[PDB]
């Protein structure tokens, strides 16, 4: 009602849009480094025997 | 243990109050956590 609104929206995607309406997936990846030992580290390739 | 970032488990099973006989216990685990323990318990 009048200065009442469901706060959420929706994007309203559909196929015949131009480029700026088009779903962009998102991967924000982070890297968090603590005082404890690393755990996440790197392939390390390697040299033959 | 928890000395240098690391927390270090060592354990060995062994068959059958405590029997006078010797064996060393075999390193298990050893995490890479780096936090501070100072208290522990038990969990049933």
């Amino acid at each position: 009602g009048v200065n009442c609104y469901f706060p959420l929206q929706s994007y309203g995607f559909r196929p015949t849009y131009g480029v700026g309406h088009q779903p962009y997936r998102v991967v924000v990846l982070s890297f968090e480094l603590l005082h404890a030992p690393a755990t996440v580290c790197g392939p390390k390739k390697s040299t033959n025997l | 243990k928890n000395i240098d970032g690391y927390f270090k488990i060592y354990s060995k099973h062994t068959p059958i109050d405590l029997p006078q006989g010797f064996s060393a216990l075999e390193p298990l685990v050893d995490l890479p956590i780096g936090i501070n323990i100072t208290r522990f318990q038990t969990l049933l």
